[PDB]
Order: C-alpha cells, then structure tokens, then sequence
DNA sequence: GGTCACGCAACC
DNA sequence: GGTTGCGTGACC
C-alpha cells in the first residue's frame, strides 16, 4: 500500500518533462535575437523561423549547405551528365576544392574528355540504359582516383512510371 | 479559467511552430510537443552553424546531392548528439529523420562498435591531418537486414561553432 | 515509461 | 491578469 512511492516516481518523470521543456526555451532562446518569459520566447521563435521561409520540396538545409557539407566530409561534388551522348549538364562550384579547373574545362566539354582514354569503353558500358550505377574512375587534375556514385533521371508526381542523364556525385576515392 | 488560456495561448504557438518545420506533413501532425521543441532549436542550430562556416539548377543541386550519394550525411558533436541526418537516412535504415535528431546516437549503433564509435567522436587545429576518421561501423536497420545493418563512416572531424566551442564528426554513410 | 491536461499555490 | 513551478489522473 505504498503506490503513492510509484506514483511518487511518477512525478519524478513528469517532472523531467518540465526541465526538458524548459531546458529547451532556454537553448530555444540562444539561437533568437537575445541573449524572459517563455511565451515572449516561443512567439519570437515563430517570429524567426517565419523568417527564414502543388508540389514544394522543404528542406532541414538548402542546396549550399548541403553542397558545402558533402564537400567537406567526403570531397565530393555533383554533376548531372548526358545519358549517351557525353555532354555534361551541370557541375557544382565544388570541383573547385576536389579538383582543379572547375566550371571552364567541365562546363561544356563531354565527360569523357575529362576522364582516362583507357576508361571511355568501360564507361560507355555503364550508359547502356538497355536504375542505379556506381562505378570508379581516373579524372583529369594529373590525374586522380574518383569514385562516382549516383542514380539516372531523365531529362524531357505520376500514378505509374515516368534521353536520359546520370545524375551522380564524384568524390576522391579511398 | 485563466490557467486554461495560458496553456491554451502557450499551445497554439508551437503548434504554429510545428507546421512551420521542414518536414512532411505525415511526421508533422504526429509530433509530440517536446520533439517539436528539440528538432526546432536543432533547425536553427544548423543555421547558424552553415551562416558561420559559409559566410536554374542551383536548386536542384540539394535534392540530386541526397539521392546521388548511395548512403546519408550524419554530423554528431562530442555529447554524441545527431546534429544532422539526410533525410535518406530512411532510405537505408528505415529511421525517419525526424526521430533521429538531436537523440542519442548510441540508440543506432550495435553494443560492439558503439565503443569503436565512441573513441572516434574523441581523438587539434581547424583542418589537421589527424582527426580525418574512415571507420566501418554497424548501424541498426529497420528494414526487410537482420537488424544492425553494416556500414563504414568516411568523414573529417570538424571544429563546431554556432553554439553556446565544441569539435564535431561530420561524416558519410558509405552502405557495403 | 511517457504524454497531455488539469487544478493548485505562489509571485510580479 | 501574467507566468513558473508542482503533484495528480486519465489515456496510451
Ligand atoms: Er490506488
Ligand atoms: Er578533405
Ligand atoms: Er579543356
Ligand atoms: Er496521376
Ligand atoms: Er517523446
Ligand atoms: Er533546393
Ligand atoms: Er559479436
């Protein structure tokens, strides 16, 4: 006939419940334009996030800083080729830190200019498009080991299926 | 009551709050009123954090960076605190996102390397040779796996700023 | 084990 | 009239 102890417990947790959220108004209210009541934080909260922002895709980080953390933790930067034809379609800026000449030499040039000539046959193989490919090879600035990752999408919300294009990331192999 | 219009007027905040998270509506509407507080301090967090450090298909860009990477990105601090995980982390460990901020990151990995893990959080200047970390570990799964899904972190352990000088793993899910 | 909503006693 | 915290219970 002690429950009161358990249900003494109880409160115990509900209790934490209030730390956690007040603990949380306090970290709540160091990412804010302060250094107060809860309440003021909370509204002032909306206030920012309000602030900072069919089908519409969010995001937790934008493309930069997505872009930016990719290339930091790997050395890795995007680029969305032409499915047969060697015709790049899109480089980041983050060629720039990987490797050398970004944006001149990779804007308009076929990615198979930029790579071995010994790797065009067995990269043309992975372009067969006879859904995700994977594959390593060696880049031009002389020349270092890539391991290219991505998917294919093509290039013109459906109920069954939708040239194509290899959109895929390179980063230094290791 | 006026206690009842405090709680009330209290409530109608985070729940506008919520709605304005960068989530799907499905996870929103079930988001318990602490979650929305934890994730939403972890939202801007990492806004200061990339506001400090980085001070038309631009757009595109982030989306094809999510899918195109065969795994998901994860930043941990040295509380061994998910700061960040890709929204792909449910690609490949059936974890929604959402769950998976600010919680221990101990609560994904297996007993056995969770200590492997936990000497690589701890070893230094900005970008030293050292700390460069590119350890395989097993991550549990929740997909159709045997649970504890083997996976290998490629990452560079990174200073962490923003908040308030704490170090940081900034790292890359590699899947075989 | 945990959430949410009560009502209470403080205090500006 | 406000907000800060506390111990309960119902409902999962
Ligand atoms: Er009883
Ligand atoms: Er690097
Ligand atoms: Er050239
Ligand atoms: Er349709
Ligand atoms: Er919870
Ligand atoms: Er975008
Ligand atoms: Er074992």
């Amino acid at each position: 006939d002690k429950e009161r102890l358990a249900r003494e417990n109880h409160s115990e947790i509900e209790r934490r419940r209030r730390n956690k959220m007040t603990a949380y108004i306090t970290e709540l209210s160091d990412m804010v334009p302060t250094c107060p009541d809860k309440l003021t934080i909370l509204r002032m909260a909306v206030s920012h996030m309000k602030s900072l922002r069919g089908s519409y895709k969010p995001s937790f980080l934008t493309d930069q800083e997505l872009k930016h953390l990719i290339l930091e933790a790997a050395d890795g930067f995007l680029f969305i080729v032409s499915c047969e034809t060697g015709r790049v379609v899109y480089v980041s800026d983050s060629v720039t830190p990987v490797l050398n000449q970004p944006q001149s030499e990779w804007f308009g040039s076929t990615l198979y200019d930029q790579v071995h000539p010994d790797d065009v046959d067995k990269l043309r193989e992975q372009l067969s498009t006879s859904s995700r490919r994977s594959f390593i090879c060696r880049m031009r600035c002389h020349f270092v080991v890539v391991h290219c990752t991505g998917y294919i999408k093509a290039w013109p919300d459906d109920d069954p299926e939708a040239k194509f294009c290899l959109v895929a990331i390179g980063r230094l192999q290791v | 009551n006026p206690s009842k219009r405090h709680r009330d007027r209290l409530n109608t905040e985070l729940d506008r709050l919520a709605s304005l998270l960068p989530f799907p509506q499905d996870v929103i509407n079930k988001l318990d009123k602490l979650s929305v507080l934890r994730l939403s301090v972890s939202y801007l967090r990492a806004k200061s954090f990339f506001d400090v450090a980085l001070k038309g298909l631009n757009l595109q860009e982030g989306e094809f960076l999510l899918q195109a990477l065969n795994g998901f990105v994860l930043v941990v601090t040295t509380d061994a605190l998910v700061f960040y995980a890709s929204s792909t982390i449910q690609d490949y460990l059936g974890f929604q996102q959402s769950d998976v901020i600010h919680q221990s990151v101990y609560e994904l990995i297996h007993t056995e390397d969770r200590a492997e893990f936990q000497r690589q959080l701890h070893w230094p200047p900005e970008n030293s040779p050292l700390m460069e970390r590119c350890f395989i570990c097993r991550l549990r799964c929740l997909l159709d796996s045997s649970g504890f899904l083997a996976m290998n972190f490629q990452g560079k352990l990174k200073y962490l700023h923003g908040q308030k000088p704490q170090l940081a793993l900034f790292a890359i899910a590699t899947p075989l």
